[PDB]
RNA sequence: CUGACUGGGGCCUGUAGAGCACUGAUAGGGCUAGGGGGCCCACCAGCCUACCAAACCCUGUCAAACUCCGAAGGGUCCCAG
RNA sequence: CGCCUCCUAAAAGGUAACGGAGGCGCCCAAAGGUCCCCUCAGGCGGGACGGAAAUCCGCCGGAGAGCGCAAGGGUAGAAGG
RNA sequence: UCCCCCGUGCCCAUAGCGGCGUGGAACCACCCGUUCCCAUUCCGAACACGGAAGUGAAACGCGCCAGCGCCGAUGGUACUGGGCGGGCGACCGCCUGGGAGAGUAGGUCGGUGCGGGGGA
RNA sequence: GCGGGGUGGAGCAGCCUGGUAGCUCGUCGGGCUCAUAACCCGAAGGUCGUCGGUUCAAAUCCGGCCCCCGCAACCA
């Protein structure tokens, strides 16, 4: 559980390895490599402990990650669901939120089909 | 509501009285170690010996052996010869064992 | 009409065989019992089925020691 | 109607009906009582029939205390069989009742209302009865 | 006996502060640490793994002490458990090892917990003891990612000579137990 | 203790990611940890880490007060 | 006794005579019994072996 | 003395006087003629306890304050007879002996 | 002279009666997990129950195979007629 | 249809009915001998996966547990582990 | 012979639960260590050894309180050996000898034998 | 009285030997056909008549009760 709570994949390039962390995509990965001055093409199994402790310290302090980010996403939905807004209804019936059709498809929000 | 100590004490003593001999019971405290030979038929102590009453010295093991000999000497003088060793809650080992071996050395029969 | 009952077992003739004040000889059976209703006392042994028998010639005595149970003794003559 | 919900043993030896009541001989709940004057096995059918009589009398109101319960199983061999071939079958339950016991008590009803209800119920019982009211003698028990 | 950080802290900062906050008329009335009993309730080693010695070896690193086995007191159908089956581990840490474990637990382990928002204040015995639970054994420093095959947490029991919860609450926080409320 | 069945405890040095060094005893003399009590946000008073936001919603609009009145 | 709980003899390994009869469970204890028993012939304790009854 | 006429009694209910007196430690010179109790606030089916007993000077309760003392209960009704009669009863099961018990 | 029977003395016993401490039964009330039902909700709980009711407590009871108790008697040994 | 346990059996023992109720026709190489330790069920509270019940901690708990199998007697001052 | 403590029995809850109080000179205990004897299905917790800085906090000993537990009369009664009456019965009475249980009044926060250590 | 059964909607296994509910049909979804039957490819549904008990655990062993099948009910 090195940085930041997740133990990033060794033997892989340091830029992609960061994407395996909740809160970090390729974008925030390209950022933390300049802002800490580390070579994006090197493997994590080849990171200097100096390079490590800097990348770690920066990323945990600049962005909200793992459990906390999951916490606000939950908190954001919890309120939408509680105020009684439409965005909340769709979260309470587990139906598609973003105005898609529900006659067909919508299989990712509902789950596998329940035939009749 | 009894304790492992009480039960252990009881269990080994009942076993001794059953054989009906005079019993050489041994109390062993943190500093001292006493010993009396009792007739449970009459509820009477017959001969006594202790470190506290013999004002004895340093190593508790070596001390015990001495109170053991003390008991035996006073014992045979009274006609007591054979006797049964009540090890109480104490494992026959170290201080207590030494007290016994001393009583034996002194000519006590057990 | 029939019954599933009808069985029973041979009576085992248990109990005290010598009462207090009675003279017994070495080996006389004193109490026949299941478990220890009476417990072996002075000069009294116990057999593998809790049988109380006099160890010496003498006279029987009973004593009830409260929470310790009842005991049977043979007093030497 | 009144019967045990379960029991250790299914059939019971008949026993005897000697002597005055063991207990339950004093008023203890209501205002007025009905007391048995002679011994009997009082059947569950009778108890219930004696109860219904009283509640029917009150129409609405009053409270009925039933101080006897039929826990004794009543046995009877099938019709026209011969002796032997075991014990009979259970056909009902009775409550053993010896002289002096308060069987029924009423409360929360006028005196003449209690006198009549206990009398009527008295007629559904296979024994002689006596109507009684609460005394200090009852209070002292 | 080894002088250790958390132990010395007990006698120097924790000991006095308690006599202040509660006013004891005797030196023994003050709260002491009795024993820390660590239990791995496992039971994942019932039929499947007769081999759970990895967890014993793991607990042996964490506490510098080899655990004993706990076995099933009675057979149970639903847990696929027959009477006498080996389902857990339990090591009793007393004295200097008790301190050393708590010291590393307080300064290193509890922090390394995923989303650690403080120990639960309400997990208090009522009789003045405390119990807490961990979901991973990677929480401890001696355990690298390499030497772990599969995740397994534990129960931690901390016994106190204190009579009441409040006295117990104080002793541990003073020693460095972080609570959420 | 029983001999030969127990891991040997010796003087140890747990090194944290803030550079902190912990004087303790362990089965391994050197250890490197990513966090400790001296730099963990819950421990260090109340380090808001990255979320010093202050909700921010719902009155956090104020975009703006230019509507007519 | 039964089909699985058999009866057996014990033979004094020294003089080869049978001195004891007893039982065992040949599913639980499939190995031939070895036990020290007093042999009246040899007039001393001796290892006795299970032998077919 | 149960002073007052309960509201349950107005609804047809019945006041069951569980304790028609109460056990009390007291001086001989200090014996009350009675003790009043307000039952006027009793509904079907509410109840008072010895705790709710407001005592004269020098008298002390000798029973558990938890001890119930009076209650108001529903009355007999003929309307209950029909549904009470319609209640069919299953046979008395047997507590068994042996390989069943 | 040891006999039936009788006087005294010890010891053994679990019935009559009674009791509810155990095993079960049991009426009512109290208190209170569980359901049922209604206002109320799906967003996870509330709240009220003239409903069925666990454990516990109180009042009142039942039992050959229940007994915290427990006689009158009865059995046996000793001394005596 | 023989054997074991309880009741009937009237407080010694014994006592019948096609009276009320259950069991046996095995088993254990340790479930045996001895020595040395250990003490239950259950209740409340506390503890990752863990649940009414898995394992751990605390307090209360004379025995209601356990003792291979029916029942009774017995039993932690062990006959139980 | 009187007081306190450490042993060991007896009586077998009038001796117990709970509450409060008190004792460390001595004795006991916890206590200080784990080198050595010996020990932990792990743990010097227990058993054990070597000690004597501390404390009577836990334990234990001694007192006090009747909330619970335990003991419990007298009186009456049930029942009954034996002798008699009554009813068709279920059942009911009388004489004589024996006499409960529940409950009531009340009792109880132990008594005592032997041996040691200390005190008067 | 004696023997034998009660398990998806129907009819039968599983029971004797405790842990593991199976086969045909029917049913729902989809194929082929203009459509339909047949046919092909998928899926659902039994807490085992009950109430009790033994056991770690019961469709399974044991007991009570309900229901159905078969045989018997003779000399009189
Ligand atoms: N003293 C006696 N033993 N009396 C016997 C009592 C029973 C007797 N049949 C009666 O009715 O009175
Ligand atoms: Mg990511
Ligand atoms: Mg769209
Ligand atoms: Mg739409
Ligand atoms: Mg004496
Ligand atoms: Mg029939
Ligand atoms: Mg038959
Ligand atoms: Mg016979
Ligand atoms: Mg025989
Ligand atoms: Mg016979
Ligand atoms: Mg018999
Ligand atoms: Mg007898
Ligand atoms: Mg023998
Ligand atoms: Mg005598
Ligand atoms: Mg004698
Ligand atoms: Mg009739
Ligand atoms: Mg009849
Ligand atoms: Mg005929
Ligand atoms: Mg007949
Ligand atoms: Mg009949
Ligand atoms: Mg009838
Ligand atoms: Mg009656
Ligand atoms: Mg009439
Ligand atoms: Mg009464
Ligand atoms: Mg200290
Ligand atoms: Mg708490
Ligand atoms: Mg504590
Ligand atoms: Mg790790
Ligand atoms: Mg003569
Ligand atoms: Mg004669
Ligand atoms: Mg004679
Ligand atoms: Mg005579
Ligand atoms: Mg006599
Ligand atoms: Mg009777
Ligand atoms: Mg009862
Ligand atoms: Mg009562
Ligand atoms: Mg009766
Ligand atoms: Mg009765
Ligand atoms: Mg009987
Ligand atoms: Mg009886
Ligand atoms: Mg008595
Ligand atoms: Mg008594
Ligand atoms: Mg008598
Ligand atoms: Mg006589
Ligand atoms: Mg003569
Ligand atoms: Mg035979
Ligand atoms: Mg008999
Ligand atoms: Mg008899
Ligand atoms: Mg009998
Ligand atoms: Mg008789
Ligand atoms: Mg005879
Ligand atoms: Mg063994
Ligand atoms: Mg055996
Ligand atoms: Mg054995
Ligand atoms: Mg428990
Ligand atoms: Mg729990
Ligand atoms: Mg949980
Ligand atoms: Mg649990
Ligand atoms: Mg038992
Ligand atoms: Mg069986
Ligand atoms: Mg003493
Ligand atoms: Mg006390
Ligand atoms: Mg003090
Ligand atoms: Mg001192
Ligand atoms: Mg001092
Ligand atoms: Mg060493
Ligand atoms: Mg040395
Ligand atoms: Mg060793
Ligand atoms: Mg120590
Ligand atoms: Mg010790
Ligand atoms: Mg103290
Ligand atoms: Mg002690
Ligand atoms: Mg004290
Ligand atoms: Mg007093
Ligand atoms: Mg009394
Ligand atoms: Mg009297
Ligand atoms: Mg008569
Ligand atoms: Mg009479
Ligand atoms: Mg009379
Ligand atoms: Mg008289
Ligand atoms: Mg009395
Ligand atoms: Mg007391
Ligand atoms: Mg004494
Ligand atoms: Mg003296
Ligand atoms: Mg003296
Ligand atoms: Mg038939
Ligand atoms: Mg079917
Ligand atoms: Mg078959
Ligand atoms: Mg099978
Ligand atoms: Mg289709
Ligand atoms: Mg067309
Ligand atoms: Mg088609
Ligand atoms: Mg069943
Ligand atoms: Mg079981
Ligand atoms: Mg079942
Ligand atoms: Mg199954
Ligand atoms: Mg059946
Ligand atoms: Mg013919
Ligand atoms: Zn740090
Ligand atoms: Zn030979």
């Amino acid at each position: 559980a090195r940085i930041a709570g997740v133990e990033i994949p060794r033997n892989k390039r340091v830029d992609v390895a960061l994407t395996y962390i909740y809160g970090i995509g390729k974008a925030r990965a390209k950022e933390a490599l300049e802002k800490t001055g580390i070579n994006p093409a090197t493997r994590v199994k080849d990171l200097t402990e100096a390079e490590v402790v800097r990348l770690r310290e920066y990323v945990e302090n600049t962005w909200k990650l793992e459990g906390e980010l999951r916490a606000e996403v939950a908190a954001n939905i919890k309120r939408l669901m509680d105020i009684g807004c439409y965005r909340g209804l769709r979260h309470r019936r587990g139906l598609p939120v973003r105005g898609q059709r529900t006659r067909t498809n919508a299989r990712t929000r509902k789950g596998p089909r329940k035939t009749v | 509501r009894l304790t492992a100590y009480e039960r252990r004490k009881f269990r080994v003593r009942n076993r001794i009285k059953r054989t009906g001999r005079l019993r050489l019971s041994v109390f062993r405290s943190l500093k001292h170690i006493y010993a009396q030979i009792i007739d449970d038929e009459k509820g009477v102590t017959l001969v006594s010996a202790s470190s506290l009453a013999l004002k004895l010295k340093g190593n508790k093991t070596e001390v015990a052996r001495q109170v053991g000999r003390a008991l035996a000497e006073k014992a045979l003088a009274l006609g007591i010869k054979q006797v049964a060793f009540d090890r109480g809650p104490y494992k026959y080992h170290g201080r207590v064992k030494a007290l016994a071996e001393g009583a034996r050395e002194g000519g006590l029969e057990f | 009409g029939s019954t599933r009952n009808g069985r029973d077992s041979q009576a085992k003739r248990l109990g005290v065989k010598r009462y207090e004040g009675q003279v017994v000889r070495a080996g006389n059976i004193l109490v026949r019992q299941r478990g220890t209703r009476f417990k072996p006392g002075k000069n009294v042994g116990m057999g593998r089925d809790f049988t109380l028998f006099a160890l010496v010639d003498g006279v029987v005595e009973f004593q009830d020691r409260g929470r310790l149970g009842r005991y049977v003794h043979v007093r030497p003559l | 109607m009144l019967m045990p919900r379960r029991m250790k043993y299914r059939k019971q030896q008949r026993g005897r009906l000697k002597g005055a009541t063991k207990g339950g001989d004093y008023v203890a709940f209501g205002d007025y009582g009905l007391v048995a004057l002679e011994p009997a096995w009082i059947t569950a059918q009778q108890i219930e029939a004696a109860r219904v009589a009283m509640v029917r009398h009150f129409r609405r109101g009053g409270k009925i205390f039933i101080r006897i319960f039929p826990d004794k199983p009543y046995t009877k061999k099938p019709l026209e069989v011969r002796m032997g071939k075991g014990k009979g079958n259970v056909e009902g339950y009775v409550a053993v009742v010896k002289p002096g016991r308060v069987m029924f008590e009423v409360a929360g009803v006028t005196e003449e209302q209690a006198m009549e209800a206990l009398r009527i119920a008295g007629h559904k019982l296979p024994i002689k009865t006596k109507i009684v009211r609460r005394d200090a003698y009852d209070e002292a028990q | 006996p080894l002088d250790v950080a958390l132990k010395r802290k007990y006698y120097e900062e924790v000991r006095p502060e308690l006599i202040r906050r509660f006013g004891y008329q005797n030196v023994w009335e003050v709260p002491r640490l009795e024993k820390v009993v660590i239990n791995q309730g496992l039971g994942e080693a019932k039929e499947d793994a007769r081999i759970l010695e990895k967890a014993a070896q793991e607990l042996a690193l964490i506490t510098g002490q080899k655990p004993a086995v706990t076995r099933a007191k009675k057979s149970i159908s639903n847990f696929k458990l027959r009477k006498g089956m080996p389902i857990g581990l339990r090591v009793t840490l007393r004295r200097d090892r008790m301190w050393i474990f708590l010291e590393k637990l307080l300064n290193v382990a509890l922090p390394r917990i995923r989303d650690f928002r403080g120990l639960n204040p309400n997990s208090f015995d009522g009789r003045g003891n405390y119990n807490l639970g961990l979901r991973e054994q990677l929480i401890f420093p001696e355990i690298t990612y390499d030497m772990v095959d599969a995740l397994r947490g534990m129960d931690i029991a901390v016994v106190t000579t204190a009579e009441t919860d409040e006295e117990a609450r104080a002793l541990l926080e003073l020693l460095g137990f972080p609570f959420r409320k | 203790m029983k001999e030969g069945i127990h891991p040997k405890l010796v003087p140890a040095r747990i090194i944290c990611g803030c550079g902190n060094v912990i004087e303790t005893y362990s089965t391994k003399p050197e250890i490197y940890v990513e966090v400790c009590s001296k730099c963990h946000p819950f421990y260090t008073g109340q380090q808001r880490f990255v979320d010093t936001e202050g909700r921010v919603e719902r009155f956090q609009r104020r975009y703006g007060d230019s509507y007519r009145k | 006794a039964s089909e699985v709980r058999i009866k057996l003899l014990l033979e004094c390994t020294e003089c080869k005579r049978r001195n004891y009869a007893t039982e065992k469970n040949k599913r639980n204890t499939p190995n031939k019994l070895e036990l020290r028993k007093y042999c009246p012939w040899c007039r001393k304790h001796t290892v006795h072996r299970e032998v077919k009854i | 003395r149960f002073v007052g006429t309960p509201a349950g009694v107005r609804a047809g209910g019945v006041l069951q006087e569980i304790h028609r007196d109460i056990l009390v430690k007291v001086s001989p010179r200090n014996i009350p003629e009675f003790i009043e109790v307000d039952v006027s606030g009793l509904e079907i089916g509410d109840s008072l306890h010895a705790s709710d007993l407001k005592l004269p000077p020098g008298v002390e309760l000798a029973v558990s304050p938890e001890e119930t003392i009076a209650a108001v209960v529903p009355p007999e009704d003929v309307e209950k007879l029909a549904e009470e009669a319609a209640a069919e009863v299953a046979e008395p099961e047997v507590i068994k002996k042996g390989k069943e018990e």
